[PDB]
């Protein structure tokens, strides 16, 4: 529908990854129509993260937030050039919810600083 | 020196032919489920396409064959919670009436509200409602399929039916005035919603219809191919009158706990003949008017008969009259070759209107005296191969060709790339 | 694409008031401007006018001022870009002067600087 | 529902253009069921080609992709000045699945440039 | 499903409070499938004008329509600092609709300065 | 599990029970829920006997 | 089928009240046939019910 495309390197580094109408209720329409609203609800779900992050648009933003040691302990070059993206989820999926709050923040005060930066 | 780069637009004024799932609209109940519909915007807007010229084919429209099928579904719909009929089914032993339109008084066993009781009533039925068993009679229908009653509160008003197209969508609609229905149209504008369509199902005359702003107009596939309905859409209306003299009175049984058919009682007063008044040189003067643009189509002279002969509903005027279905023959209007003038008119009580694979409707005897008056906006002939047309008029969805000829659904591709001198710094 | 077929080459004598025709084919006959433009053969190339078939409006020459009526009648559409309009030129007190060889083309683009420079010619029709 | 505005100018050139609740499973109710599940996949339809492309919430962005000559050998007089949107797309609807790939890279190569330019 | 922390400052200052699956057609599946329908829906309205007013993944966007006093003669001390987000609704609620279209509008000529600028 | 509530401080509505929507779609519920509970269930059609 | 060698399929091997599944690698054609020369007779057992 999109693309599983972005799976193809889904075993390798974390570097070398990043880098027809008319409804009808049968059975397989009331089936087939889930999957329509199912779509959409999962899409905007992670669509609303990145918009509230100040990250609309974009595949890799930067962020404001500094890295607190105690989410990771590991080396650029143990994360980048190592693990896989699908194994480093296990390792920080504690932190994850702690850290999607800070970049929430995050994006929120710099919105008040630019209304008075703008305002000279 | 010019250094182009793809340029990314959003918004962009370019549509694609498509089909797809169109939503009811309505004004501020009946069979066609107008209180379901959204309200209608009371000032219907409409942005005029200046420099456009789209091309349209009302024979190949899907708003039609979309419509044709919501209309029996809308009919299905409103029958599922009425009464079953079955045990009307019973043999039946009729006498005829009085010392054209036969009617038969019967009387035949009947269930009650007690399984174990019966009851030994009579009623009127229609001669072409009931056949002979070979004096006992039976049920035309019962041999194919059974029939459900309407439910005596629902009317089947026509009332005006706005369809619109989702968001991201367009209806177009073609505003030249002598448009063809087929081809360019040079007068387009766009529009979400058609106007007010009323479902009046009829045969060979369209009642209550859109009329031609100027001149008969005439719409066809294939002119030369007989095999394709014509569709005539007058210009101005003659008016036709019609009325169920008969003052009939209803007498409800009760076949079961909460099972009432209501039987057709007694006929108070007189004994008359329902039938349709249209003017004499009114119908005469507006088909001359459909005549001479026959003949702009075929050169030679033109005749008018009657229809083929089959079954009741294709060879008659067939439509809906204050509740009772009329069945009209018309071999009196179309009947000259280039005061009023009366045409008898018949009364079916078990109809199957969708001419579907077994599926009928008991419609139940309006109380009272039955007087309509409707429109005569259109017409759909039928020619054989002295190029004569009889009133035919093919099949049912051409009712709804006849008003959607001006609009055609067409979706939004609101992206378009085109190169600018600017580059992403 | 487009051609602009013009009329037939008549000639008549001073004094007279003869038309000439220019029918297209291939084009949206509404969305560019009609030019006329003569030749005389004791002159260099002349610009006559032209007329806007959408808007209906016109601009001619000063010495062609009040001596030269020119119209279109509406187009007949064939497809969502083509059209077959048609364009008809007349001349008022026509002297020997006159004479030569007469074109009809249409407009460059539809917008811009140069909309209605005269872009696609005709054929020709030869006077008196 | 939104706007058929956008529609005005269908004939103009591309430079002129350019510048109650409650459901209820009956048929009118399926009917209009699907209609609102028709506009929200159309709109995100167009919607993530947009995000995708490093445009969202842009009317008019600029890209980094060269135009390709074979795609049109058209004159800028040529396009903006004479034809119209609706024929427009009529030429080019080849290449629209062939350019649309280029924009969605040039996005991405784009990000991966300015994670590396931000890290100084 | 997503937050009512923002309502917690209903009666505050406007400048403290900006500072399993498988479908049943039962009676509550329809319930909860509107529900789910109608979520999309209104998110999407808001949304769409946040990015048709160029404003797509910001909480706070500063335009460039100038104030016109008839909206409000009030001072900035007289709104921010008294007046609360739900009643400042009640006594601009005429021209809302009158400034949305100048944000709307504000944006699209900004657009084709862009086009413009960016050509150099 | 923690029905999470959010106090809106200086906030002063106003309520009326009476013209509440909540109640006019609660009991259209419980009929719907009473009727699709009967759907499945024996018909007492012969049990109207004498 | 198995690709190579007729592979087997269960959960707990040594719990028999567990079904086992067998994939052959090779089809076994099976070849069935009712031979009478059966005839339809349409009842009537209703308007509408044959
Ligand atoms: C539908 O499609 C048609 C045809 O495709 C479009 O009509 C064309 O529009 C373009 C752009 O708008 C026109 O090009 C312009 O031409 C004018 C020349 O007209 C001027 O001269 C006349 C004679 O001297 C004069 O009478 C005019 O004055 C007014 O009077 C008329 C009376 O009808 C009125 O209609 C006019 O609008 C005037 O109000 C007029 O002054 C020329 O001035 C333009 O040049 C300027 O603009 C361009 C930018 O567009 C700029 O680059 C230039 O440097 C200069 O600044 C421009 O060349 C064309 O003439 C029209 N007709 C054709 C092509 O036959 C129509 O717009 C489309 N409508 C829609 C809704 O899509
Ligand atoms: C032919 O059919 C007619 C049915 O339409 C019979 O009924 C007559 O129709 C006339 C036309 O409407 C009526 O006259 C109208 O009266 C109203 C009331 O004042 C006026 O507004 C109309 O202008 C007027 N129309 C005309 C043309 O005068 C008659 O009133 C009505 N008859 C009766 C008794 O009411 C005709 O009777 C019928 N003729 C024959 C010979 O069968
Ligand atoms: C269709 O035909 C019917 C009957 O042919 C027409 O009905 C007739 O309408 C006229 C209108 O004036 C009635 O005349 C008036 O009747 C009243 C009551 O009797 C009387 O007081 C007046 O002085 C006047 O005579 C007429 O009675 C009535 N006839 C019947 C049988 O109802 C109807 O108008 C026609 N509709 C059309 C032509 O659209
Ligand atoms: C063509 O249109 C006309 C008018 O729009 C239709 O006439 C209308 O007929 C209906 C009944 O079929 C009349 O409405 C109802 O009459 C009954 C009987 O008294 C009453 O109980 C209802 O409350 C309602 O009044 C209606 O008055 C009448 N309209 C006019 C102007 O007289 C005609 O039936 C249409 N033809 C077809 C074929 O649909
Ligand atoms: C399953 O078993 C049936 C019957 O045991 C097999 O049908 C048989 O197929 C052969 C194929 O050649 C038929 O032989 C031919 O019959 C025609 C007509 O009689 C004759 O002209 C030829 O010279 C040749 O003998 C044979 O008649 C037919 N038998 C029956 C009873 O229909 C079928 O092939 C088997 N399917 C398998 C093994 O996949
Ligand atoms: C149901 O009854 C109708 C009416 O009798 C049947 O149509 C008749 O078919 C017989 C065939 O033997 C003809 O003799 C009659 O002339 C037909 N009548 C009409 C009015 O056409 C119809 O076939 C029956 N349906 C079934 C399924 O038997
Ligand atoms: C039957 O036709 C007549 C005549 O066209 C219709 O009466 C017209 O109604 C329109 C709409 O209100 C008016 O603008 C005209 O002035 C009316 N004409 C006359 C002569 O009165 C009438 O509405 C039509 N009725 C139906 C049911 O179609
Ligand atoms: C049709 O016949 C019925 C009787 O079956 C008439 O009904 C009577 O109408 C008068 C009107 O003045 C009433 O006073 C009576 O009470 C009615 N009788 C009954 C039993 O209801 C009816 O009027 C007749 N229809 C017409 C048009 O005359
Ligand atoms: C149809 O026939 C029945 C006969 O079965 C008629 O009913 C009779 O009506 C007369 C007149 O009121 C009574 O004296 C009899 O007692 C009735 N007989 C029965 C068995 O009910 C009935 O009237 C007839 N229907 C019509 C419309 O004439
Ligand atoms: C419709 O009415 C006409 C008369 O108005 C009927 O015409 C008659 O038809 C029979 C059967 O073919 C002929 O023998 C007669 O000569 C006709 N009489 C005429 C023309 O005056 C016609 O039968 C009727 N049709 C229906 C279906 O009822
Ligand atoms: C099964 O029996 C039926 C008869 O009940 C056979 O049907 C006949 O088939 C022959 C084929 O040559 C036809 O010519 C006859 O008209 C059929 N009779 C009827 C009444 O339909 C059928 O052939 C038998 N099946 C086989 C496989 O032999
Ligand atoms: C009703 O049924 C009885 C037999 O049970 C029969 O004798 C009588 O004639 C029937 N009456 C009718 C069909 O009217
Ligand atoms: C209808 O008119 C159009 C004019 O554009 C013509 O092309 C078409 O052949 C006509 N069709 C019929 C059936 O008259
Ligand atoms: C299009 O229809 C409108 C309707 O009023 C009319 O004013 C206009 O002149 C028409 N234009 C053409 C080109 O037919
Ligand atoms: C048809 O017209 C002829 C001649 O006017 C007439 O004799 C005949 O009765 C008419 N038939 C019908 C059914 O009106
Ligand atoms: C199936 O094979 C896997 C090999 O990875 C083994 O771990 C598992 O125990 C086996 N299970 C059975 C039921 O044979």
């Amino acid at each position: 529908a999109v693309f599983l495309g972005f799976l193809g390197a889904a075993g390798s580094t974390m570097g070398a990854a990043s880098n027809q109408h008319l409804l009808k209720l049968t059975v397989w329409g009331i089936k087939q129509l889930q999957a329509r609203v199912l779509a959409v609800e999962r899409y905007l779900e992670v669509q609303q993260l990145l918009g509230i992050w100040g990250c609309s648009g974009k595949l890799i933003c930067c962020t404001n937030v500094p890295w607190n040691s105690s989410w990771s302990n590991k080396s650029l070059d143990e994360i980048w050039n190592n693990m896989t993206w699908l194994q480093w989820d296990k390792e920080i999926n504690n932190y994850t919810q702690l850290i999607y709050r800070l970049i929430e923040e995050s994006q929120f005060q710099q919105e008040i600083n630019e209304v008075e930066l703008l305002a000279l | 020196a010019e250094n182009l780069w793809v340029t990314v637009y959003y918004g962009v004024p370019v549509w694609r032919d498509a089909d797809t799932t169109l939503f009811c609209a309505s004004d501020a109940h009946n069979v066609w489920a107008t209180h379901a519909c959204v309200p209608t915007d009371p000032n219907p807007q409409e942005i005029h396409l200046d420099n456009v010229t789209e091309k349209f084919n009302m024979w190949k429209n899907n708003m039609v064959e979309q419509m044709h099928t919501d209309i029996i579904s809308l009919w299905d719909q409103s029958l599922k919670p009425c009464v079953k009929l079955t045990p009307l089914c019973v043999t039946l032993h009729c006498t005829n009436f009085n010392p054209r339109e036969e009617i038969k008084n019967c009387s035949f066993n009947m269930t009650t509200e007690l399984r174990d009781k019966k009851q030994r009533v009579h009623s009127l039925f229609y001669k072409l409602d009931i056949v002979q068993i070979n004096s006992e009679y039976r049920l035309i229908n019962c041999n194919t399929s059974a029939c459900t009653q309407a439910c005596p509160k629902v009317s089947f008003e026509p009332i005006p039916i706005h369809y619109c197209a989702p968001a991201g969508f367009a209806i177009l609609k073609c505003k030249d005035e002598e448009f063809n229905g087929t081809g360019p149209c040079k007068n387009v504008s766009t529009v979400q919603c058609t106007h007010g369509i009323k479902p009046v199902v009829s045969t060979q005359l369209l009642l209550n219809g859109s009329l031609a702003k100027k001149e008969v107009k005439i719409r066809s596939e294939n002119i030369t191919n007989n095999v394709k309905t014509i569709i005539v859409q007058l210009v101005n209306p003659v008016i036709i009158n019609c009325t169920r003299p008969n003052n009939n009175t209803r007498k409800s049984i009760r076949i079961g706990p909460g099972q009432a058919f209501y039987a057709t009682g007694a006929i108070i007063g007189d004994i008359r003949q329902a039938h349709c008044n249209v003017s004499r040189s009114d119908w005469n003067k507006t088909l001359q008017q459909v005549a001479r643009q026959l003949r702009k189509h075929f050169v030679k002279t033109i005749i008018f008969t009657n229809s083929s002969g089959g079954d009741l509903e294709v060879t008659t005027h067939s439509f809906n009259c204050g509740g009772e279905f009329f069945y009209c023959n018309t071999s009196g209007l179309f009947n000259s070759t280039w005061e009023n003038i009366t045409l008898p008119c018949r009364i079916k009580q078990i109809i199957n209107m969708w001419q579907r694979t077994g599926q009928c409707m008991y419609a139940p005897p309006i109380p009272g005296v039955i007087s309509c008056v409707s429109n005569i906006t259109g017409l759909l002939l039928t020619r054989d191969g002295n190029e004569t047309f009889r009133p035919g008029g093919g099949d049912m969805r051409d009712n709804w060709r006849s008003e959607l000829y001006k609009y055609k659904v067409v979706k939004i591709e609101p992206l378009g790339v085109a190169p600018t001198r600017c580059k992403r710094r | 694409q487009g051609q602009l077929v013009q009329s037939g080459a008549t000639t008549t004598k001073p004094g007279s008031s003869v038309k000439i025709s220019c029918k297209t084919s291939g084009y949206r006959f509404n969305f560019y401007h009609i030019n006329w433009i003569r030749q005389t053969a004791g002159r260099g190339p002349e610009w006559m006018g032209w007329i806007s078939p959408y808007s209906g409006d016109k601009n001619l020459a000063p010495a062609f001022q009040d001596r030269v009526n020119m119209t279109t009648d509406t187009e007949v559409p064939v497809t969502s870009f083509t059209s077959t309009g048609a364009a008809y030129m007349e001349i008022r007190n026509l002297t020997s002067d006159d004479t030569g060889t007469y074109f009809c083309a249409k407009g460059l683009l539809r917008d811009g600087s140069s909309t209605w420079l005269p872009y696609l010619w005709g054929q020709g029709t030869l006077l008196t």
